């Protein structure tokens, strides 16, 4: 498995309420910064779903079109289907390979019964999927990139705005992206899991309400004096930042 | 109704009074506590522009609210497969809830039944379902029994409104009615607002259950044999749980509440989908997000809002206030007074 | 286990009516939906309400609503359809029906039938 | 009100033959359907319920299927008894309305 | 003050038998426990369940429970033994019995009984 | 589930005799036992209640004591319809027992 | 809690669902039968008969 780095990718609005020219704390699930992020080509392994997911996608030609998420992936749980969009919670008989053929098409489910929820290298498409309450949150945010190297992700700082939440209420513990073999032969995209975790963030809001810039508090000590003192400039001297507990 | 200051003398009789409002003199007086003010500057009272109107914005919804199917279906789903329906983009009217049957439970967490009409919630969802009556009890935060565990769980933290009543008439057979299934047996207990419908055979042994329904081998579902004989803790319960989000957001669901016009650079109480204040309204070069409806300050107060009807953001200030100081010569002096 | 139902009975437009039926030969009468259907002569039935004998709730047809008045007495295990200012058109076959509870809703026991001529 | 549109209105066959009653709904109504059949001055008796289960004390030769808008009666055989009105009446939400009916004759 | 049980009857094995006990001549009968007792040829009294008709509780001797099913028409002031599987163990006469309320808990009323051979 | 045991099986004695019968408990029940006659193709009729008190309808002759685990029922003097089968049973607590039966001749 | 069809069960000074959790150094059952209007009397700090 190959892996890189997180850099500060991966921060999204927190609520929605809009802020300006403010620096807010908030303790929610972040990917956090410089984290150990597996990168895959175009390659559909089941990735676990572990608090929640965040997914990148470096790409021209749409070669991911969704993802699945469910416990066993199989007709016996029930499972959710996302693919551009159409979202399905039904009791899907996945086949082993899923994935979509395109004719210039849905080989993901042998049948689907049961359902209880309906709805309808240049790219990067970030995304943040969390399972909480019953609620299947879905963040996301798309830039046009230029990349020296193609498997850098890169470095700097967006913020993801809120896509949608689904009232899914499923028990999700593993994931898999859906593929476009295109005209089969598919041609290699680039796409980064990093698994969330519950972490507290410092995020400056600019005049225009944009979160430009965040300090993630438990990074180093430098971070955690940068959060303790609710600021993003620490002047010299010695800061009591927090207490060590085994 | 005023305040008054009083002298009694010696023996009890009243024989001086100063209005507190009447002059600053007098709210001198008052602050003071006595009938001679020394010259000076003292701090009386606080000047406040009140509010010379009240404004509503609520969306522009008439379509009522699809309560009719979720109440009056003629057949609930069982409750290991509570039916989740989505309630959006219409007014709720609450009072017709009321109306329907004397409620064996109309129990509301994280608010009142009363304002729930003034209220305004981003998407409402009923969760529908038959139970046994003794069961009703179990349909609450933080509660242990079979429904609780292996059918449907809510959350500690449920910001909703229970509603349980008697459906004997259309749920209870002679014979018995054993449609409504409900989940006795499974693995770990369910996460809050989640629905397991899988059949799979419970297996409780070391031994594997492959459908041998054996013992420790056991299907999940058990009917409940409604029957009209049996008393009111084995009758049947219809039970429809409203869950909602309050905290404010782009709301579809409202109340039936009319709006008024939107009236700006004035003191105005105003009233903007349920968040009330009083303020000046004023023209806002603030930028909100599509998903944004509202702006906070350092606070946590409502700084900048989104209009309902035309979508147009509106920097709320508190109406002008300060301080008011009488400058005294001293009733000795003079009654004269400035006011600062 | 069957319902016995009223003769018939002719009257002239503008008269007040009431048609009885009582079920027989089954246990727990008042726990059982008793309803009326109608069904014009020579054209379909329509169902046209149904009483719960045990607490007198009764849930008519919107067709018919505001128009029939359906009772039940529990005592003598007898619904009765109280008909006031008989119409012209309100000339035609009436069915005493039993359903069963739950979702059972169907009409498994009918009445013979009672030809009210207006 | 969910709506049953009953066809044909009238069907004429010999006895012995099999014939396909079809009854559609407005609205999906799952298979809370019933099947009822009335003799001419004679009260309707029940034959299908749930739209493929029998009444009991009826002949096994009737038969349901379908669900949603579609529904069919099938009579294998026909005989002197088989030969009555059809009707298709809709349990599944309140109002029940009733088919029209058809007219099954020799 | 009476109760009339169901007449002596002879069934085969595998059939299922009910019996029914009627009380008459006293007022709020559905506030009666009223239970069987079973009396096998040759043999001593054995208590076998007691139902409340109002609410249709049901008491069970442990030797009898599940073997029987004890009901209570309340409408028509009547209850019903019920056995599934007869066998030739299920060769005895049966007593309809009225519990008087409180703390006395014998029985005060027998009724005639009810013989049933297998 | 308490026991009863009825001492003696059976008993002999002429008319006009003083016959005593005795019922014990496997445990202590507080004056909770009940004394039937039954002739022979009938209905048990109570005699006593509380094992002191008597049903009406029943003569100042039966009369029954006893408390605990100990209990006797005593008729002072015989008639021709006194002999029959005698019933003590306990409902202190449910489940209740009867006793094997006392079956008395002349 | 399978005890009868609508059993009020008030603890003071725990929770219903914790009882289970605790360890109880002296415990003491008393039994008696009241009026339902009478019952709400038992309780701490309660005025009646
Ligand atoms: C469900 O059905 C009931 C009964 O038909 C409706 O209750 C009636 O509502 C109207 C208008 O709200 C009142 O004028 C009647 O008095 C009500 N009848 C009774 C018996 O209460 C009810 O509105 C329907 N819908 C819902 C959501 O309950
Ligand atoms: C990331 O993980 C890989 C393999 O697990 C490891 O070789 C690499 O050193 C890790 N990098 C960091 C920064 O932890
Ligand atoms: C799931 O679908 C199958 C296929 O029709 C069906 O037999 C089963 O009853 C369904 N499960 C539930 C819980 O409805
Ligand atoms: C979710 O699924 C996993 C694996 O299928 C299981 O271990 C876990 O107990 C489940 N959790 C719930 C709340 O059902």
């Amino acid at each position: 498995p190959a892996y890189t780095n997180s850099f500060t990718r991966g921060v999204y609005y927190p609520d929605k309420v809009f802020r300006s020219s403010v620096l807010h704390s908030t303790q929610d699930l972040f990917l956090p910064f410089f984290s150990n992020v597996t990168w895959f080509h175009v390659d559909n392994p089941v990735l676990p779903f572990n608090d929640g997911v965040y997914f990148a996608s470096i790409e021209k030609s749409n070669i991911i079109r969704g993802w699945i998420f469910g416990t066993t992936l199989d007709s016996k749980t029930q499972s959710l289907l996302i693919v551009n969009v159409v979202i399905k919670v039904c009791e899907f008989q996945f086949c082993n390979d899923p994935f979509l053929d395109h004719k210039n098409e849905f080989r993901v489910y042998s049948s689907a019964n049961n359902c209880t929820f309906e709805y309808v290298f240049k790219n990067l498409r970030e995304f943040v999927f969390k399972n909480i309450d019953g609620y299947f949150k879905i963040y996301s945010k798309h830039t046009p990139i230029i990349v020296r190297e193609p498997e850098d992700l890169p470095q700097g700082f967006s913020a993801l705005e809120p896509l949608v939440d689904l009232p899914i209420g499923i028990n999700i513990t593993r994931f898999q992206t859906l593929l476009a073999l295109h005209r089969w032969t598919a041609g290699a995209a680039a796409y980064y899991v990093g698994y969330l975790q519950p972490r507290t963030f410092l995020l400056k809001y600019n005049e225009n309400g944009t979160i430009t810039d965040a300090v993630d508090c438990a990074l180093d000590p430098l971070s955690e004096t940068k959060c303790t003192l609710k600021s993003f400039t620490v002047e010299k001297g010695i800061y009591q930042t927090s207490n060590f507990r085994v | 109704p005023r305040t008054f200051l009083l002298k009694y003398n010696e023996n009890g009789t009243i024989t001086d009074a100063v209005d507190c409002a009447l002059d600053p003199l007098s709210e001198t007086k008052c602050t003071l506590k006595s009938f001679t003010v020394e010259k000076g500057i003292y701090q009386t009272s606080n000047f406040r522009v009140q509010p010379t109107e009240s404004i509503v914005r609520f969306p522009n919804i008439t379509n009522l609210c699809p309560f009719d199917e979720v109440f009056n279906a003629t057949r609930f789903a069982s409750v290991y497969a509570w039916n989740r329906k989505r309630i959006s983009n219409c007014v709720a009217d609450y009072s017709v809830l009321y109306n329907l049957a004397p409620f064996f439970t109309f129990k509301c967490y994280g608010v009142s039944p009363t304002k729930l009409n003034d209220l305004c919630f981003t998407n409402v969802y009923a969760d529908s379902f038959v139970i046994r009556g003794d069961e009703v009890r179990q349909i609450a935060p933080g509660q242990t029994g079979n429904i609780a565990d292996y059918n449907y769980k809510l959350p500690d933290d449920f910001t909703g409104c229970v509603i349980a009543w008697n459906s004997n008439k259309l749920d209870s057979k002679v014979s018995g009615n054993y449609n409504y299934l409900y989940r006795l047996f499974r693995k770990s207990n369910l996460k809050p607002f989640e629905r397991d419908i899988s059949t799979e055979i419970y297996q409780a042994g070391n031994k594997p259950c492959n459908g041998v329904a054996g013992f420790n081998c056991y299907f999940p579902l058990r009917s409940y044999s409604f029957r009209p004989t049996y008393g009111v803790g084995h009758q049947p319960y219809r039970v429809v749980v409203l869950s909602f989000e309050l905290l404010h957001a782009p709301a579809t669901v409202c109340g039936p509440k009319k709006s008024t016009n939107l009236v700006k650079n004035k003191c105005v109480n105003f009233n903007f989908n349920g968040l009330k204040g009083t303020g000046v309204l004023t023209e806002s070069n603030k930028k909100f997000l599509p998903f944004q409806q509202f702006g906070r300050d350092i606070a946590d107060t409502t700084d900048a809002v989104r209009d309902p009807q035309t979508l147009e953001i509106l920097d709320i200030t508190p109406c002008s206030f300060g301080g008011v100081s009488v400058i005294t010569p001293g009733t000795n002096t003079s009654n004269q007074v400035a006011v600062l | 286990v069957q319902l016995v139902q009223s003769g018939a009975e002719v009257k002239k437009p503008g008269e007040s009516l009431k048609i009885s039926c009582k079920g027989s030969g089954y246990s727990f009468t008042s726990y059982y939906w008793i309803g009326w259907v109608r069904q014009m002569p020579g054209k379909g039935l329509e169902w046209m309400g149904i009483v719960y004998p045990d607490d007198s709730d009764t849930r008519y047809s919107p067709s018919f609503q505001g128009q029939v008045t359906i009772s039940a007495d529990k005592s003598i295990s007898t619904a009765y359809l109280q008909w006031s200012s008989l119409k012209a058109s309100d000339t035609a076959m009436y069915y005493c029906v039993r359903h069963p509870g739950g979702g059972d809703w169907y009409f498994d026991l009918w009445g013979r039938g009672t030809l009210v001529t207006v | 009100d969910i709506q049953m549109t009953q066809s044909p209105s009238t069907l004429s066959a010999s006895v012995g033959d099999r014939v396909t009653i079809t009854c559609r709904a407005s609205q999906s109504i799952s298979s809370w359907l019933a099947w009822y059949q009335q003799k001419p001055g004679k009260a309707p008796k029940l034959l299908i319920y749930k739209a493929s289960s029998l009444e009991s004390g009826v002949p096994s030769r009737f038969s349901g299927s379908g669900s949603g808008t579609e529904f069919t009666l099938t009579i294998t055989s026909l005989q002197p008894d088989d030969f009555a009105t059809y009707y298709c009446q809709q349990y599944d939400s309140f109002s029940w309305t009733f088919g029209q009916g058809t007219k099954l004759e020799i």
